């Protein structure tokens, strides 16, 4: 039976300086566009968090063909001949020579700031004397949350077994691509929404919003809500975790709801395991 | 020429003399050397206003620019005219228009 | 016209006034030979608008120039329209509106 | 395996203009923005704290290819080619030499942004070349905060070239020198009083910034509540938490501390011992 | 509309009221054929709104004020109101609003 | 080996009025801000007490670069270039021109009024008859004791023997602020908390708290003691002297606290002749 595990993660708050577009003149452009009200928002692409799911996977074992050199920054390939059978990284993130071409186990979209970026703009200087052409400069950053949402195709994997490595990767995620030296930025979530179903139809995406221009506070969704109240998205189907769960428990009425009886844990590795659980239960591992 | 060329035409030459006073300051305050860069004052402009994102930003810093030009005598001539083309106009359009004055500027001989 | 355009345009107004009086109280306070601003006190302004965190801190340098200015005549007359318009709006929005009315206020000085 | 040692550290209470920006007209101003709750809070870069590093790295002999002249304000390179090998400023903070041994390293410490735990309001301060005599260089404003400051770092230990590097840093960040700013009228020192350390062995750290106020304009500061509820729900493992200083005795002094999770948590009210128990943590691990 | 705006406006108009009994009252001090100051007066009530430093200054400050107003009609009518209207928000928010006023006081007299 | 000089100087308890804001209108606004436990203080800046500690130097007749005329109240530079080898105030305080740099030694804190500044504004007429500007004023006083905290980097020094001629500056502090002829405010400290380490970490800024918010009595902060008796700050580097040392003896267990083990010295003059004695034995003086 064909099996989809799609879920949007919400990262922590924190200054964030990640994916700079293309610099302009003096400045490093942070990556922005319009979204929700028609306001700036920083992003993500879906790449740097792909890429990041790669290093994952290469620093623990899980022999991968694309190996990233870490001290020459370049990347080596094992084999030419890409291999989904042998190779995590071919088997879940595909390829193409321009053959097989694969198709990608893993399907991802660019991670959104839950805020507005207003101006976000930090100083450079290159302590005194000798300024020269490079001596001034100035960085965009954000301190908001990132949110992302992603699905995984558990059916097409050529090994079955390997989306957990994945559930392990986006639960303990490196170093996203990004100004890590001045603006040290953790990936890893703090609130997740996973949806463990098997049909193509997931009402979970970019649910978490908070809007509140310049907070934190990050509240689930009044959409989401209603659709889980209308009656799809069962709970059964349905695994909340993480810092969301306690507003979520704080709400009135919330022991009626439907979205009571949805798997909710406020530890995140507790609802991981038991995810894992059910998972492997269903795939026959 | 109809009236939103006239108000074109009379925001370009605004825009030419803001530029002019900001490359008399830049000059003024860099007399030292064998002489003042030209070339890198319009590079830096260039790249400031392809800096603006959106419309708030954008506008910010035209007005910033704008004042720091000086008396601006076309500015000093068409307050109605030329403040209600930029807070109405978008501010692609605007960004457009200052880069042909940029472009169509000429240094003082 | 509209109502919006009409109230922003005479806030450029009242922003001028105000800073017509600001430049005769500069005025009355020098004396002797030494020569009394004109530009410089421009510079001033631009650099004391810019210096503005937030809204609290320019809504409160914003009457207080207001208030400095004195008489003025364009407030007289329109008293909720200002009130809401400055209490409203974002601050950003009135400081760029605040720098257009100086970069044309020089016309009638 | 690979070991990551994640920390988030509070200085002491204090008026502070450490981090300026643009010069813009007679007053110098703060570096801040939007922090929290849509207030401006102040903040420090942490090109500042590395630069403070490098400084200490370079004090206590130690070999650093930048070399701080400290008499004309300039940089000096002992080899123009870097070797991170040698030298301990090449291993820690890197470096990218672009213009045009491999030419570029990413480093193995990385920093935030120090955020004022406090909002920034007024806090102006009058500054006169004084005399009878004025000039244009005569009335100058400067503007100060009276708070304390926070920033979170991590550090990638086995990316190190030379493994018992990570001990002169921890120290480094202990014993830190002055962090960039004027210190002729403000002197602000950076080092911690409050620690929150984790030694872990993956990449998640969930500390990013577990210090909050209470009364936003006192001086007192308190572990976020949503750390709290991070440690006693399950994550956070305690045995890998190292927690040290001021915020020790809050710490104990909270109801039902010993039965809560936390109490299992590395706490030392010195932090000369938390820094000694860690570092003996960090050199079995690391086979030092 | 929205009428935290219809506080905003009668507290300006309060306020207004007050000074104007205050300014009453002045005329009332001064004798003999000095002139009294109209624009110092003004600039004398600039200057004492900022001299206070939060809270317990420019509260009692702004109530005692508007205490030394006189019979102000329009506070009979608000007395509530302008007093739970005092009692929250800001107090620089207060000084602000207070400003404004000062600023579009004249064309009562 | 790179020594550092860090202190904490408490003042005596008088009627002060020395540092101003911006000075137009009726009143002579004091420089004041907030402070702990959310509550206005009164400042004093710390270029005023560098202005009287080169004040100091100059009357003692140690060779300083600028001077104080004091008939016509301006600076004169006997130098136009800077050399910290020869001057005592450039060596010092540093300099900068706008090598033309100097960072100095000694590096000092703005002064905080121990106790927060409420009411006590003054009246200011002149005499009788022609209410001219001259006429009806304000002026605001504060009775508190001032604070402040100052860190000498001796190594810095060109010449290391010049840090005692600023312990002595430190001790006999000449006028500080302007309103000396109605509000004659000595700034000579009357309780120390003196530090001679050789680390760049200091715990013991603004040690001091009030012990009733309008009382001239003043306690080291619970603080300074809690860190001191937890074992960071070794008590053979901390000199505590001054007023406060009746009070740290009426402590309790004072004789097992780790306090007593530190240099306390009822006598200022004794505790600053036996730090002067172990800095010159740690110089090589």
């Amino acid at each position: 039976p064909n099996y989809y595990l799609y879920g949007t993660v919400l990262t922590r708050y924190g200054l964030a300086s990640l994916n700079h577009d293309i610099r302009r003149g003096n400045k490093t452009i942070l990556q922005k566009g319009y979204w929700n009200n028609g306001k700036i928002h920083s992003f993500v692409g879906s790449s740097a968090i792909r890429w990041a799911l790669r290093f994952y996977l290469q620093k623990q074992g899980y022999l991968v063909n694309r190996v990233w050199d870490e001290e020459e920054h370049i990347n080596r390939l094992t084999s030419e001949d890409f291999d989904p059978e042998k190779f995590y990284d071919d088997d879940i993130f595909g390829f193409a020579l321009l053959p097989n071409q694969r198709m990608g186990a893993l399907g991802m979209n660019m991670a959104v700031s839950l805020t507005p970026y207003d101006g976000a703009v930090k100083l450079g200087a290159k302590s005194g004397r000798e300024k020269d052409s490079t001596s001034l400069h100035f960085t965009e950053y954000h301190a908001t949350r990132y949110q992302y949402y992603f699905g995984i195709d558990a059916t097409h994997l050529k090994d079955f077994s390997r989306i957990l490595p994945m559930i392990d990767g986006i639960m303990n995620l490196p170093k996203v691509g990004g100004s890590s030296n001045i603006f040290n930025y953790p990936f890893c979530p703090d609130s997740l929404v996973f949806q463990w179903t098997n049909h193509f139809a997931s009402y979970i995406s970019y649910c978490f919003e908070y809007c509140d221009p310049k907070s934190k506070e990050a509240k689930l969704s009044q959409e989401f809500i209603d659709e889980v109240e209308c009656g799809q998205i069962d709970p059964s189907k349905l695994w909340i975790g993480g810092t969301i769960v306690k507003d979520l428990q704080q709400l009135d009425n919330f022991e009626s709801s439907p979205l009571n009886k949805a798997h909710i844990y406020r530890n995140r590795n507790e609802m991981i395991e038991a995810l894992k659980t059910v998972i492997k239960r269903d795939l026959g591992l | 020429n109809s009236e939103e060329d006239k108000q074109y035409l009379i925001f370009i030459k605004v825009f030419q003399q803001a530029m002019k006073g900001n490359f008399a300051k830049i000059y003024a305050k860099t007399e030292e050397g064998k002489d003042p860069p030209i070339k890198k004052k319009v590079e830096r402009l260039r790249a400031e206003l392809n800096y603006c994102y959106d419309e708030l930003s954008f506008k910010e810093y035209l007005s910033d620019f704008l004042v720091r030009g000086g008396l601006n005598k076309y500015f000093n001539e068409h307050q109605e005219e030329i403040a209600l083309l930029i807070k109405k106009s978008p501010w692609q359009e605007i960004r457009i228009w200052s880069l042909l004055a940029i472009a169509s500027y000429k240094p003082k001989d």
